């Protein structure tokens, strides 16, 4: 209902995700996106919709 | 300057992308 | 005087309804009453043909036209002789007692201004710049050096022309350079991107617009809403993905531009789809903006195909950067397009060396192409050297 | 008009709602400016005291 607190939400959003985002970066790429989708623990087209507007 | 001002394309227009809206809902 | 050009341009060209030249009509038919539009009114049929070109009682007799309030009458003749004694001629004889009594200098100066005005009104170019003539020896500081400029300025939106009107702005700011706010400013600036917008500048046009700030409104030359269009729509043409975050989108002004005027739906709905990254929805926009904006805005018909097929070929160039690859299923079907039309779209785009990608059939997988260790040092490094090799040999080879 | 022509504390209550308008404009440059304007009159005109806590 308040829209400064979803202002924020998405803000956290994108905090806790960029937390576990740093967790697969950490060791080294090139791995499969089936397995990221799993460690993070979102569908693979969320994951991959998020990731790319970074 | 190259395949840019004059030749344009003659498509693009209108027709082409007006039937566009039509297969959104056909999937 | 922009007022009515503004709304008699949709007389041109409409492919969507009548009704949008029937209500631009009733601007016509009202402001024609107050001043004469004559010089316009009959430049109505001479500028476009084939439309409501072929309507005229005048010079060529012949009916076509979907708007019929553009014919001559018995009362516009009439009034065309009762502007010119009454806005003119009983005028002149008083300017014409001041000359032979010889009172003040600037005052009479002042009063070939105020009285050009009034060929503004009747629609004479001619005798208006000889009144400033006249004029422009007494002028000393920017209250009559300005008004040389607002008749100039009329030589654009009203008669329509891109080419005397910019070559006039820089003479007169380089006789007297102050610049006084940033309104009389934008006037040697914001003014002299829209004449770019007729020869497609590209970025020298919006140059000037993004820095140009929202509140400017001159009337007669230009309105509120007038402005507001060629800033925000042209600054989102230009400025690329990197300036749109920090300018567009965001802003103090271009923000309470389309919220007090919903008809924009430009830095809003564009934006926020490529911001998003939703590029389903982002095509209908385009529609929208093209036909409600692009169009019925005057200096914005000068490029027609060249707005929309730019974004084109920048939407997909975003999606490139994001990912080494791409699927055909959520590109040719899942943005709205088509496996025929998609490849219709890319397939100029690549060979005019604007991008690099990757297409391919049986795999259907779109793959992007980068510069990796090439960049500027691959191309433009060695163009470099033959670039500067002909212009440094051009003069020496005359000697003297 | 409303400046010392006819009510001096009616400003803040004019710059709080006019804070306010710029705030769902997502324009900053106008409501720091008239919050601004309303923050320095504290020390000129008086407010009660759901108007200076908000």
């Amino acid at each position: 209902g308040d829209e400064l607190t979803r202002s924020h939400f998405n803000a956290l959003y994108d905090t806790l995700l960029e937390s576990n985002l740093c967790k697969i970066i950490e060791p080294f790429e090139c791995v499969e996106i089936s397995h990221i989708s799993k460690i993070i623990g979102l569908d693979t087209q969320q994951v991959e919709g998020k990731l790319s507007q970074m | 300057e190259n395949w840019d001002d004059v030749e344009v394309d003659d498509d693009f227009t209108n027709e082409l992308k007006a039937e566009l809206d039509r297969y959104k809902r056909e999937n | 005087n922009y007022e009515v050009s503004e709304k008699a341009f949709l007389l041109t060209q409409s492919k969507v309804s009548i009704e949008q030249r029937k209500e631009a009509a009733e601007f016509v038919l009202a402001k024609i009453k107050e001043e004469e539009m004559a010089p316009y009114y009959k430049y109505l049929c001479e500028e476009y043909l084939v439309n409501n070109g072929q309507s005229d009682l005048e010079h060529d007799e012949k009916s076509d036209s979907l708007n019929e309030w553009i014919k001559f009458d018995q009362e516009l003749y009439n009034e065309l002789c009762k502007k010119n004694e009454s806005k003119i001629k009983e005028l002149n004889e008083k300017i014409q007692k001041l000359e032979e009594d010889d009172e003040g200098e600037l005052e009479q100066a002042q009063a070939w201004i105020n009285l050009g005005e009034y060929y503004a009104q009747i629609g004479d170019k001619d005798n208006a710049e000889k009144t400033l003539g006249k004029s422009l020896s007494k002028a000393i500081s920017t209250g009559a050096k300005i008004d040389v400029m607002l008749t100039i300025a009329r030589l654009g939106f009203f008669y329509n022309d891109q080419l005397y009107v910019k070559e006039k702005l820089e003479a007169v700011n380089s006789m007297i350079e102050k610049g006084g706010d940033w309104e009389r400013r934008n006037r040697y600036k914001t003014y002299y991107g829209i004449h770019c917008l007729a020869v497609r500048n590209f970025k020298e046009a919006a140059k000037l617009l993004v820095d140009s700030l929202a509140t400017f409104t001159s009337i007669e030359l230009t309105s509120y809403e007038s402005i507001a269009t060629y800033a925000s729509v042209t600054g989102l043409f230009t400025l690329e993905r990197t300036d749109l975050k920090s300018k567009v989108i965001d802003s103090p002004e271009l923000l309470s531009l389309i919220s007090t005027t919903a008809a924009l739906q430009s830095i809003s709905s564009l934006t926020i789809s490529l911001y998003a990254s939703d590029y389903a929805s982002y095509f209908p926009y385009l529609l929208e903006t093209y036909a409600n904006v692009l169009i019925p805005c005057k200096y914005l018909n000068r490029h027609a195909d060249f707005f929309v097929r730019e974004m084109r070929r920048k939407v997909y160039a975003q999606l490139l950067e994001s990912y080494k690859t791409l699927s055909l299923k959520s590109m040719a079907s899942a943005f709205g397009v088509s496996v025929a039309f998609l490849d219709n779209d890319l397939g100029k785009f690549i060979p005019n060396k604007q991008l690099n990608c990757v297409i391919d059939r049986v795999n259907g997988i779109v793959e992007t192409n980068r510069p990796d260790n090439k960049n500027a040092q691959y191309h433009l490094l060695v163009k470099q050297g033959d670039g500067l090799l002909t212009k440094l040999q051009k003069y020496g080879a005359a000697v003297r | 008009e409303f400046k010392k022509l006819d009510d001096k504390p009616s400003l803040v209550d004019v710059h709080l709602l006019e804070s306010k308008v710029y705030h769902k404009l997502r324009n900053l440059a106008k409501s720091k400016a008239s919050l601004t304007a309303a923050r320095t009159a504290a020390n000129s005109i008086y407010c009660p005291t759901q108007t200076v806590a908000e």
